[PDB]
């Protein structure tokens, strides 16, 4: 079916995001979208046959036959979906297949950006550094050494407070390592809070 | 959930051992697939099922068997597992129409490996607010680092006061390897909870971060010093503190 399409995608809450799809076959039987949340079950969004825009809440789905070329719209993005975003194209038996996938990530709208960076220390290696409260421009660099770690960007949401943040977390086991060097690699904000 | 189960939903096992999964279903469905989730690959299916003692096979075929004693279960058996038959696995089911599209189950983590000395399980350490962080924003950040396993089949919660919370927590949606030019280094993985300060000054108040590891057990063999690293939780926890 010469299933094409993007690896991934970013776009921030509240935006549109469309992911495009191409395909070419023989005896075209229609066109499916699911999504699939990082391991679990891919599900259903949407099935094509005819040409046009098909609206469905607040996803649409279109398809042009001749081009061989299908996008997924989801309007008013919300964090529930970021997920992986499958185009998969029918069809001795009526089985599709499936694109590789395109990741989409969404980033939170951080109202009051307060960048910082922690130190916190062991309950019971020995510490570990967070930078926190990051807008969803700020990029976070991977790692020069080697004897480091730093993870990729996470958003939590304290629902009762109507609150969403960013942060990652870097440690290292080595002697040397300071939360003050920690996110060198990366560009951070000129006024980043260190405490103190 | 939708009716469709897989069982085991984890597993590690060495080359050469005989591997079944199982899909069961509830909906009735005619047909049944088993595809794997490469990365890099779309879903590509193994082999199906249009019926009670009909199966055939899918484009990735070899190495796998097949069965389908009754409408409700399909088999899938490597007969000899190989490492490249590490994969995720998941089943579908559906009415075989052109139009309506297939059901699926959460899949199944399986790693094959040659050496089983490089099963490792977890350790876990809680790390406790930052005074700062709580005097600059009123709010209080709890670092969970889950280090040193193999292979990548955990699930991490945490627990306050004995129930689970999901508010205020995000995981790494993927672990980090500890030595990135190793072939099956082990991995880490960290997590947060954010609560108010007010809550982290509570002494009452308990945070645990719980690790359930997916390892061996009892027909896998064990040659080494340390434990056998069968499946298990590993936990870490935390007390509040007035103010």
């Amino acid at each position: 079916q010469n299933i094409d399409q993007p690896t991934e995608m970013t776009a921030t809450e509240g935006a549109i995001v469309q992911i495009n799809c191409t395909y070419q076959t023989s005896g075209f039987n229609g066109l499916f979208w699911y999504q699939q949340h990082a391991g679990e079950a891919p599900t259903f969004l949407s099935y094509n046959v005819l040409d046009g825009l098909e609206e469905k809440g607040r996803f649409s789905s279109f398809l042009s036959r001749s081009k061989g070329y299908s996008y997924l719209l989801l309007k008013e993005l919300q964090m529930k979906d970021s997920a992986s975003y499958l185009c998969a194209v029918q069809a001795g038996s009526y089985i599709p297949t499936f694109g590789r996938g395109t990741s989409l990530i969404v980033h939170p709208y951080i109202q009051n950006p307060d960048p910082a960076v922690y130190q916190l220390r062991d309950s019971k290696d020995k510490s570990v550094c967070l930078f926190t409260d990051f807008d969803s421009q700020t990029n976070v660099s991977q790692s020069k050494d080697s004897d480091v770690y730093i993870t990729d960007k996470c958003v939590l949401d304290m629902r009762s407070m109507d609150f969403k943040s960013n942060s990652a977390v870097a440690w290292s086991n080595k002697s040397d390592f300071a939360c003050a060097n920690a996110f060198n690699n990366s560009i951070i904000p000129e006024d980043t809070f260190f405490p103190s | 959930d939708a009716g469709i189960t897989q069982s085991p939903r984890h597993k590690v096992t060495e080359t050469g051992t005989p591997v079944t999964l199982r899909c069961h279903q509830t909906e009735n469905h005619r047909y049944m697939y088993w595809y794997r989730q490469d990365p890099g690959h779309g879903l590509r299916l193994i082999h199906y099922s249009y019926g009670v003692k009909d199966t055939d096979k899918g484009e990735v075929s070899d190495g796998y068997s097949v069965s389908r004693s009754k409408t409700e279960d399909f088999l899938l058996t490597l007969e000899s597992a190989t490492s490249s038959q590490t994969s995720v696995y998941f089943c579908a089911t559906g009415t075989g129409d052109s139009n309506q599209p297939q059901h699926f189950g959460d899949g199944t983590r399986l790693s094959i490996l040659e050496d089983l000395n490089k099963v490792f399980p977890p350790e876990v350490a809680v790390f406790e607010p930052s005074e700062a962080e709580i005097s600059h924003t009123q709010k209080a950040t709890l670092v969970c680092l889950a280090t040193g396993f193999f292979p990548d089949h955990v699930e991490l919660s945490w627990w306050v006061n004995g129930k689970e919370v999901h508010s205020g927590v995000c995981t790494d949606p993927q672990p980090l390897k500890e030595q990135p030019a190793l072939n099956d280094s082990r991995y880490a993985l960290s997590s947060r909870l954010r609560v108010s300060a007010t809550f982290w000054q509570n002494p009452r108040n308990h945070f645990r971060c719980q690790v359930q590891f997916y390892g061996l057990s009892e027909n896998d063999e064990w040659t080494q010093d340390r434990a056998k690293p069968v499946t298990q939780i590993v936990s870490a926890e935390a007390w509040g503190r007035a103010d």
